[PDB]
RNA sequence: AACUGCGAAUGGCUCAUUAAAUCAGUUAUGGUUCCUUUGGUCGCUCGCCACUUGGAUAACUGUGGUAAUUCUAGA
RNA sequence: CGAUCGCACGCCCCCCGUGGCGGCGACGACCCAUUCGAACGUCUGCCCUAUCAACUUUCGAUGGUAGUCGCCGUGCCUACCAUGGUGACCACGGGUGACGGGGAAUCAGGGUUCGAUUCCGGAGAGGGAGCCUGAGAAACGGCUACCACAUCCAAGGAAGGCAGCA
RNA sequence: CGUCGCUACUACCGAUUGGAUGGUUUAGUGAGGCCCUCGGAUCGGCCCCGCCGGGGUGCCCUGGCGGAGCGCUG
RNA sequence: CAUAGCGACGUCGCUUUUUGAUCCUUCGAUGUCGGCUCUUCCUAUCAUUGUGAAGCAGAAUUCACCAAGCGUUGGAUUGUU
RNA sequence: CAUGGUAAUCCUGCUCAGUACGAGAGGAACCGCAGGUUCAGACAUUUGGUGUAUGUGCUUGGCUGAGGAGCCAAUGGGGCGA
RNA sequence: UCUGGGUCGGGGUUUCGUACGUAGCAGAGCAGCUCCCUCGCUGCGAUCUAUUGAAAGUCAGCCCUCGACACAAGGGUUUGU
């Protein structure tokens, strides 16, 4: 088996990320994430592999004004991957998902965290790259 | 033991060090210090800084005939029988090449008078 | 590890089977088309320099 | 079987684009190119292999790598 | 300015006797002409729209000079100059449920509609763009890259183009 | 004949700095190909000329290993 | 099927996280809402530990006991509680 | 060591197990394994932050006749930084 | 003490990034000098190249010196079963 080891978050509650898949939306607002029990003040950050609610800010006007599950990819804060190296990317990225884990969309543009990837099956078979 | 790996400055970059860069169009990079990963990151060309390995190759910083030939025996003749018929040197082809010259003219004499 | 070793002068190419890193560390880092004296390998490669002629990755 | 030469730029399909654009008739290229066919021309030149020169590579023998492809490497 | 490949096979012999000579081809060629063509030009000709009247000219728009480039002639491009060029005889702009023509339907005459569709010309190969080879391609039952869809995978990679016939 | 009341249908205006799909573009970034200036990982020729060598007679015709000329070049 | 879980007509209490009632202290003044910050305490326990009951088959849930060790969050609107 | 303080907390995934239970739909638990949450005590090997080592380049205005070397602008500004 | 700890110097480490000067038929060019030369030479000129991973700093709370120099058995105040 093996379980996600810790990594920097980065991503607050607050953010907004890139849609990397193609359902038609361009950014995700990150709004809340799952498995936060939380602490006074403290806001519930994300990382690469965290599973995310959203809503989209700007892309197709039928996926606007709802909360969809979504899937953090790709993250520009540097995070240590237990041997050594700080893996940091261009850009903060996600893809839209429902709860069991199914990618909405059918493909994904640029690399995707090796974290994300052997933790979610469905997103590492649409991923172009793993990085 | 690692992966070693090479920076933008080319050096060597041993495990425990520096960091990566993964960029969107899926290029991976990987740097020694901020020194290096920010000069990269401003669109800075690594062969026009001095310290860099790639401008002290450009720049030239600090820097025969070989043929052999064998004799192998092929398929019909070994090494013995080739080594023979190049070894008959003396006369033995000038007998060789005076025999085809008068069995020739014999044979093409006798075919002129073979017809009539 | 395997070796594709080829002798020009007779022929009689063979693959080796290997899984020592030390005798191969003598090979890495090293570009084609160049001889390194292959005395790492056992007692028997005395007096041998080899040179790398290629290879194939993991993929192929 | 492979190297070489030739074809694969024709045919077939469709009508999206395109409103002096395409296209039709007319005229020009004395402003250009043209495989192939066809017919010319190929002793018009004063200049120690020529009774025939050099090296490599296929196919083939053999050792393989990859999960995979009409992938290929080394000898 | 032939180091190429077949087919029958022969003549001269004095210098002799071992050479020189020979026909039918095939292939090959720098150039010329022809043939198939191709490419760009000349004149005349196109549907609706003014709830499109002034456009073009920075970044070429019109012309001149000198070049670059292309297979060639030309603002095709560059530099230096001149301020030109087109329009109520409808420019320019917009639409088209527009590929153009030979043609089809109706039929006094004149006309009114339809021509995606087997012939000719053009264009296109999911959308753009850029090239290799070749005489001829900006080729797609060739390649390269991006975009969009989509394929197998041991997730390290690899492979796509039915507006061809089904 | 018109107002008002009921029922259907059709458009109009309308906050929403509304939405969507084409097309032409300024600016920024920019894959890839082509050209040019370099570059030179490798593969070769000549100068071999440390040697055994030699023939018209040390004055080498050279029959091969190998040194490697550490150069001139494709 | 009164009492797994509820509890009508009635009736007995507890609490001082409500609001009243009163005016004992303070009028030569005890700075008067909320929020933020921070500590501690209570249990009438939402969750967690150990348990009992069901109209507890499993899952989920409900009732009750020992129990306050530990936790009880991020936000839109509103000065707000 | 008298005495005082005192501290750890909860969750998820794998397996058990599509198992017990159940007509079916559904659907556990004990042991074991891998990890997280909140909290606590540290620490600087690495990544990041700082940076007036005023360390070393770059640079604006001015000033020392110029070069060199520097300085002034309340840290002149900026890059990298032990 | 079989010395000591300092101060300089050295070495290492490390930071930045290739110093001044000189040289160049490098350099957009421009201004002068032609019995001259047969294509030449004299200045100004940012920047480039070689010298030169050079120059500069580096414990003050970096590491190792045993190189040089001087200094270190000195001072004061108290303390008794
Ligand atoms: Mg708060
Ligand atoms: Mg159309
Ligand atoms: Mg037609
Ligand atoms: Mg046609
Ligand atoms: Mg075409
Ligand atoms: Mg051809
Ligand atoms: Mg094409
Ligand atoms: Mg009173
Ligand atoms: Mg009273
Ligand atoms: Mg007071
Ligand atoms: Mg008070
Ligand atoms: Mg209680
Ligand atoms: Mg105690
Ligand atoms: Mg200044
Ligand atoms: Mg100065
Ligand atoms: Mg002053
Ligand atoms: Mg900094
Ligand atoms: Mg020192």
């Amino acid at each position: 088996s093996g379980a996600k080891f810790r990594i920097s978050l980065g991503l607050p509650v607050g953010a907004v990320i890139n849609c990397a898949d193609n359902t038609g939306a361009k950014n995700l607002y990150i709004i809340s994430v799952k498995g936060i029990k939380g602490r006074l003040n403290r806001l519930p950050a994300a990382g690469v592999g965290d599973m995310v609610m959203a809503t989209v800010k700007k892309g197709k006007p039928e996926l606007r004004k709802k909360v969809h599950p979504a899937v953090v990819i790709r993250q520009r804060k540097s995070y240590r991957r237990k041997d050594g190296v700080f893996l940091y990317f261009e850009d903060n990225a996600g893809v839209i998902v429902n709860n069991k884990g199914e990618m909405k969309g059918s493909a994904i543009t640029g690399p995707v965290a090796k974290e994300c990837a052997d933790l979610w099956p469905r997103i590492a078979s649409n991923a172009g790259s793993i990085a | 033991m690692k992966v070693e790996l090479c920076s933008f400055s080319g050096y060597k970059i041993y495990p425990g060090h520096g960091r990566r860069y993964a960029r969107t169009d899926g290029k991976v990079f990987q740097f020694l210090n901020a020194k290096c990963e920010s000069a990269f990151l401003s669109k800075r060309n690594p062969r026009q800084i001095n310290w860099t390995v790639l401008y002290r190759r450009k720049h030239k910083k600090g820097q025969t005939r070989r043929a052999v030939k064998f004799q192998r025996a092929i398929t019909g003749a070994s090494l013995a029988d080739i080594m023979a018929k190049r070894n008959q040197k003396p006369e033995v082809r000038k007998a060789q090449r005076e025999q085809a010259i008068r069995a020739a003219k014999e044979a093409k004499k006798a075919k002129q008078a073979s017809k009539k | 590890m395997k070796l594709n070793i080829s002798f020009p002068a007779t022929g009689c190419q063979k693959l080796i089977e290997v899984d020592d890193e030390r005798k191969l560390r003598t090979f890495y880092e090293k570009r084609m088309a160049t001889e390194v004296a292959a005395d790492a390998l056992g007692e028997e490669w005395k007096g041998y320099v080899v040179r790398i002629s290629g290879g194939n990755d993991k993929q192929g």
